[PDB]
Parts: C-alpha cells; structure tokens; sequence
C-alpha cells in the first residue's frame, strides 16, 4: 500500500528546521475516507 | 528609606524572619497593572485557539478512525473523540474568555487550565517555549487576584471591585518574565551561540538593514543577531526591573520582541512578552493613563480611585491566615522549581539527546537548528523475515520525532501494533536517521543496527542507542563552508561522518550522473554492489560512482570517518540545457510545459513585489476571518452532535462545506 515504499526510494541518501516556529495534516494513509466516514460526501 | 529599600522594593529587615516575609509579599498593590495583563493575556488567548492550539484544523487532526502515531507525554492520555475535542477546546474558550472579561475568574481560569494542560500533553511535538509560558501564565493568574480591577466581576460582585492585590501577584509574574529572559541568556552562552553559528541566516532579513549600513554581514549576523540577543536575554530582567534602567530596558525589550514578531512564525509570543514587560513598571500604571484622558470617557474605562482594601493582603497596623501563607510559599516555591527544569536535565535523562532534554520547557529559543539529510525506517517480518521499508513518515503527524529518543521509542511501539493491519505479523523496526545540527558533518543520531521496537528507554536511564553527537569534528565546520564556497551553481555537497563499524548503503539515482565520494578523514571501503568490488580510500582520495546503481562506504577506520557526496543532477542540468536553449529561440513536448509550468511560477512570484501593503493585509485579515470562521462554524457542528445527535451524512456534509466557505 501507501505505507510502504520500495529499495530504490528508502536508500537515496540525496533525495535548517527551528523547533520554535509553529500543517499538511491531511497527507495520511487513510485520511479521505475516515473524513468521509465521519462527516459527508465533502 | 535605605538605599536598598529605594532600589530594590524592600530591605532585609523584610527577609529576617518568614512572618516578615510573608507580611511582604503580601504586601497591599495596585491591581491594575496586574489586570490589563489579565485582558491581554486572555485576549491573546482567545486569538490563539483558532490559529495555534489547532481548533481551526481539529478535523484533520483528532479525526476518528485515523491510523495515527500520537506522542503524548504520558502514554496514558489518549485524546478523546473528535465531537468531544471540540468541546474540550470550546470549554477552554470559555475560559479564556471568561479569564479576558474577568466573568468568574476563578472558575474561568480552571476552564482555560484544565484543557489547555490537557492538549499540550497530548502532542509533544507540539511544545514550544511560548505553548509552555501560556501554560505558565495561566497557571500562575489561576491563583492571583487578577479580577480585582477592571472586569465584570468587579460590576457582579462589589467587594472584588477595585480592591487590593497582595505583592507576590507581581513578584511571580516578574519573577517569571525575569527568568523567560535569563536563563535564555544563559542558554544562549552554548558553543553553537557565542561563534555565530546557531540562526547563520537571520541576518538576511530585510529588518537587519541598518546594521549593515555600518558592519559587514558577516558581523552583523555575529555581533546584533548571537552577542546581540545574548546581551539583551542575559540582561533584559536586570534592566526591566529597576526604575533607573527601566525606560532603556523597556525599549530594548520592545524592539526586541517586535523584531522576533516578523522575523519568525512563533504565535502570540512576541505578542504575550510585550504585554508581560509592563508588569515590571509601577502597578499603579493604568490608573496613571487613566487620568491622562478627557473627562466623561473614563465612565468606559475602569475606575480611577484609589483601591479599597482587600481581605487578600496583609495590612500594617494584623497576623498573617493561612491564604497569605499560601503566597509567600507559592512564589518561593514556583520560582525554585521555575528556576531548576531548565536544568534538571541531570535527572530526566531518558529525554536527552544530542540537545539536552525534551523542547519546550529549557528556554533555548533558536539555539539549535537542524537539518536531515536521509531517514530509512526497516520493517521485518515476524514469521517470514522479509524485509522490507516503510514511508519515512507514515502515520505521524509532525517530523520531531527523528530528533527525540522518547518519541522514537513511541512510534515504534505505535507502528509495532498499526502494521499488523498491513499484512507485517510482529514487525523488527530500524531507525537510520541523518541529523546535523548548526551546520556540522551529518551522522547518525541513533543506531540503526538496534531493535526501537523491543530498545529498552526509561525516563531516568541515557538511552543505549543513541548516537553522541561528534563534537570533536565541530573544529571542521570552517572547512566545511570553503568546500560549499568553491561549488558552482550545479554541484551540490554532502558532508557526512560516519562510526566505526557502520557503513552507508546509498542508492544514487539515475539522475544523479557524475557523483564522487571524497574522503576528507578517516579511512573508508567504498564497495560498489552491482561489481562486487571494493575500493580503499584515504584522506584526499576521490571517487567516481555510478548513477543508477547501489553503493555502499564501509567505514574501516578506529575513528570517525568524514567524507563528502560531491554530486551534480545531469538529469536537471540537462533540463536546463535544453529550457535555457528553448528561450532564446523563444525571442527569436513533454519539456514545453515544464518550461511553461515554471513561466507560470514567474508570473506569481512576482507580483508578491507588486502587491500593495494594505492588500496584503486586508487578504491577511481574510485569511484570520475564514480561520476563526471555520473553528467557530466545524465546534457548532460537533456541539450539535452532542446535544440534539448526529444526523445523516448528507446532511452533516452540507454543513462542513458551508464551513470550509471562503468569507
Ligand atoms: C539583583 C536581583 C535582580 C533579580 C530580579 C528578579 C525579579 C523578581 C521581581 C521580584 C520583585 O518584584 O520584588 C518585590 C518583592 O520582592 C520580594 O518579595 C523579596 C524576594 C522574594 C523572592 C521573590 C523572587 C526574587 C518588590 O516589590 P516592588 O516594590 O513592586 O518592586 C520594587 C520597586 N522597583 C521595581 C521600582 C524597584
Ligand atoms: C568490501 O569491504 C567491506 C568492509 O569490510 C566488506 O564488508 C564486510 O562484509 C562481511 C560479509 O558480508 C561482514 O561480515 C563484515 O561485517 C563487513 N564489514 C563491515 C565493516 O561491516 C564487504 O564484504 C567487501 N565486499 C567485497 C565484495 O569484497
Ligand atoms: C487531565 C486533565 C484534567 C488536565 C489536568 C491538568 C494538569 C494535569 C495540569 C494542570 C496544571 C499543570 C501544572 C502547571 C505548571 C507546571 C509547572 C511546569 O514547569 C511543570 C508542570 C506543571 C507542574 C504542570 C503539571 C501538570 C498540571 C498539574
Ligand atoms: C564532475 O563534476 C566535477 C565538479 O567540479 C568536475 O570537476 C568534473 O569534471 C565532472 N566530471 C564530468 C565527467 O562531468
Ligand atoms: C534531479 O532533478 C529532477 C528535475 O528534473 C528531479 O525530479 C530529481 O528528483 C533530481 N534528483 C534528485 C536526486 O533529487
């Protein structure tokens, strides 16, 4: 599935982060059917 | 009457005995510098739920039948259902409304604690310095007599009007404020500080302008960004306190927190700390700009009289009850224990890491900036023994957890019992995650050979598989930035250290055409998997690798190895030999929209210059008007679900829509 990835994309090495500063949230595995589940056809 | 009663408040006559010291400290004040902070600190709290405390985008993130990895600070806090969230953070709107009007303050202030306490727990990678200190301060004024001036209390209620605080409502709050800014101050005497490493780019904002007019940029990120913001942290509380440095202190704190208002994203912060710097004036300072008005307006304003007395304070003549005993232990006590979680990082040594403790509650603001280079999570199977990886951030919502050995610890266990639901029986979890922090080589910052699943961490015990931080080769970081210096515009460079024992398995992708490994100290075996061949380097020895192919740096020497990944994207490069020469034919068809695509980007990007001042801010207000609107609009959907029930989804779906309208 989408939680997993492959052995040519979990090895690319290549491819300044303050903990201060205070939002995707939305990216995750099965998020637009638990929000459709729990709430309507949005 | 002395020279230190005149310089300090107080003589040591007042320290002889502990009766003496709590007929001081609950000595009769003004309670109105007291309460103006009470309006704007609950009035900044208020603003700060919709946009900060995540009442605006509690949808997406307490959402019910989730799979997600949470990290609270006891493991015991599981969040509630998401219509019960919403109560939760509409019962500490309330309190923070109740605590901004000072309508039952008593009752308000546990309404605003109680949840605020509750939702900071439940996400530690959630805690800054500012969630904490908002935490702080409205937990101290649950205990002050911050309803006695200016508030709907005072109009209920005729005995809490305009009546008499007790001194030690001031000596928390400024003995807080004083101990935000110092012990930043001494946090900020770090290694990292004091050489100008730690914010490098902060003098690249527009707001450092004047300060090159006479200093080399060079200077001024090391003189007004690190020594500068060490000597106004180290003596902020010093020159706020007493009367003859006030007005200079005062001015240096309040361009210093409207600075940090535009220079970071930090919330009500900057915002919270100018609203707190009034505390170290004289209480009697609402009642000294209340006169200063036209006549018939004070009748809005609160009262201009002098306070009348109060049961709350210790008058001169009467023997101290057992409340203002409460107060002279609450502000010797706080202040203690405010003054060592900074440093009680002796004792909790299960949250350490390469910084010390977990963030939020140590007051090093900006002292640690880091930068990830490459996180590889390893599954294994249970009954099979395949192994396979996983997406470097499934289930999580925030990205601290690759920092943190206590969160590494929950997100294994949480991806322990949520990947049986992915066909993975028991899984064996491997962390590889590269960290440098201010700048230096990237290493590993935990084992990747140990089992974070069945790793053993306790809070009191150093954790076994953390890597330490290779403070030796921070003498390199000179060197580091001449080899960043002497690259063109193409080649980029990644500077890595590596231990004994371990070694790098890389794939370099196909893009990647002429990429090198240069070995800057130490002794690796760069092997290159397809031939099966190794190559023993020294210390300025290059290497060329393929694209496309697998490679692996086995480091071979007893000490620490440091390279680097000189590497050039062919790939993208070649885009751009081709889009640099599609332009000039253009002023004379895969490729002709990613040159368009980034025409298009040129059109957007440019008219963030064009734009006017006064519509950027009026978008700015309509942004704040639909993230107060949604929060108040989504809490009434799950406020009706609740009392009257939930209703059909087709239903519940033209609501949430009705909800996430623009204005
Ligand atoms: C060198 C150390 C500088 C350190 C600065 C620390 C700031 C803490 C403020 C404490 C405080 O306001 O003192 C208050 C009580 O003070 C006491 O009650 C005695 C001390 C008991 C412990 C309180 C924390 C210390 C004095 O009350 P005040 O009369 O309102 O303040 C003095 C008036 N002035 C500010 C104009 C001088
Ligand atoms: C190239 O050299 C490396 C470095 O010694 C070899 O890696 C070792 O491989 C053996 C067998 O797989 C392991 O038992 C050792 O632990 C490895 N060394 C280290 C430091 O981990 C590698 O096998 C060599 N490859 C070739 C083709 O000769
Ligand atoms: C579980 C629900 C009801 C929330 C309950 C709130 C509790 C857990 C909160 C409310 C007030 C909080 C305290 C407020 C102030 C401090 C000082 C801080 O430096 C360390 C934590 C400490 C000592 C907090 C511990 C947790 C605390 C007691
Ligand atoms: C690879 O890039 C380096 C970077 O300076 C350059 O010196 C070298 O000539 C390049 N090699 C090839 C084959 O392009
Ligand atoms: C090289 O550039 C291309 C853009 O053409 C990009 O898609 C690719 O990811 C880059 N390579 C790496 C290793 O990031």
């Amino acid at each position: 599935g989408a939680a997993f990835v492959s052995k040519q994309e979990g090895s690319e090495v290549v491819k300044p982060d303050p903990l201060e500063p205070r939002d995707e949230l939305a990216d995750h595995i099965g998020f637009q059917e638990a929000y459709r589940r729990f709430y309507g056809p949005v | 009457d002395s020279r230190i009663g005149k310089l300090l408040g107080f003589e040591w006559t007042d320290l002889s005995s502990w009766r003496r010291l709590v007929t001081l400290l609950n000595r009769p004040t003004d309670p109105a510098s007291l309460a103006v902070f009470r309006f704007l600190f609950g009035f900044l709290m208020v603003l700060d739920i919709p946009q900060e405390r995540g009442l605006s985008s509690l949808d997406r993130k307490y959402l019910d039948g989730l799979d997600v990895c949470r990290f609270p600070l006891l493991d015991a806090l599981r969040p509630l259902p998401l219509d019960w969230m919403y109560l939760v953070y509409t019962i500490m709107f309330l309190g923070a409304l109740g605590m901004m009007l000072g309508l039952c303050y008593r009752i308000s202030c546990v309404l605003f604690l109680l949840p605020y306490w509750y939702v900071f727990l439940l996400d530690k990678t959630s805690w800054n310095n500012h969630s904490y200190l908002y935490g702080l301060l409205a937990f101290q004024l649950t205990f002050m007599d911050a309803n006695h001036y200016w508030s709907v209390d005072g109009l209920l209620n005729a005995h809490r009007r305009n009546a008499h605080v007790p001194l030690w409502n001031y000596a928390v709050l400024r003995g807080q404020i004083f101990i935000v800014y110092f012990i930043a101050g001494v946090k900020k005497l770090d290694a990292d500080w004091v050489e100008g490493y730690s914010m490098e780019y902060l003098s690249r904002h527009w707001l450092f302008s004047p300060f090159k007019l006479l200093l080399s940029e060079e200077l001024t990120s090391l003189l007004v960004v690190h020594w500068g913001g060490l000597l106004l942290d180290l003596s902020a509380g010093f020159l706020l306190f007493f009367d003859v440095s006030r007005s200079i202190g005062l001015f240096f704190v309040s361009y210093f927190h409207c600075m940090n208002s535009q220079l970071f994203s930090i919330g009500m912060f900057s915002y919270v700390m100018l609203a707190s710097s009034p505390l170290f004036c004289s209480p009697e300072w609402p009642r000294k700009l209340v006169s200063y008005c036209p006549r018939r307006l004070q009748q809005l304003l609160p009262l201009k009289a002098a306070p009348q007395p109060s049961v709350s304070c210790v008058y001169k003549r009467q023997k101290p009850g057992l409340r203002h005993q409460l107060g002279a232990a609450f502000t010797l006590l706080y202040l203690l224990e405010q003054l060592f979680l900074p440093y009680s990082h002796f004792l909790t040594q299960g949250y350490n890491n390469w910084t010390n403790g977990l963030y939020g509650y140590s007051w090093d603001m900006m002292v640690h900036s880091r930068s990830h280079q490459h996180v590889k999570i390893t599954y294994r199977d249970g009954r099979t023994g395949e192994l396979g990886y996983l997406n470097p951030g499934v289930f999580t919502q925030s990205r601290r957890w690759k920092d943190h050995a206590d969160m590494l610890k929950q997100y294994a266990t949480c991806l322990s019992r949520l990947l049986p639901k992915y066909n993975v029986t028991e899984p064996q979890i491997y962390f590889d995650i590269w960290v440098s922090i201010n700048d230096r080589f990237q290493q590993r910052i935990f084992d990747p050979r140990v089992d974070i699943v069945q790793a053993a961490w306790s809070p009191f015990q150093r954790t076994s598989w953390v890597q330490p931080l290779l403070m030796d080769l921070s003498p390199w970081r000179a060197k580091l930035q001449e080899i960043k210096s002497s690259l063109d515009n193409h080649t980029e460079v990644v500077f890595i250290a590596d231990f004994p024992g371990l070694h790098l398995e890389n794939f370099v992708s196909e893009d990647l055409g002429n990429t090198s490994i240069q070995l800057l100290q130490g002794e690796v075996t760069v092997e290159l998997v397809a031939e099966q061949k190794n190559q023993t380097l020294r210390e300025g020895e290059k290497m060329q690798l393929p694209a496309g192919e697998y490679h692996k740096v086995y480091t071979t020497s007893p000490s620490p190895s440091c390279y680097m990944y000189v590497y050039v994207n062919t790939t993208e490069l070649a885009l751009e030999q081709d889009l640099a020469y599609l332009q000039e034919l253009k002023e004379k068809t895969p490729l002709v929209q990613t040159f368009l695509r980034r025409q298009q980007r040129l059109q957007e990007i440019e008219r963030r210059r064009n734009t006017p001042f006064h519509e950027r801010f009026f978008r700015f207000l309509l942004r704040k008007l639909y993230v107060f609107r949604r929060s108040f609009l989504m809490t009434c959907i799950s406020l009706r679900n609740l009392i009257l029930g939930r209703p059909s989804l087709e239903q519940l779906a033209q609501e949430v829509t009705y909800a996430n309208l623009r204005p």
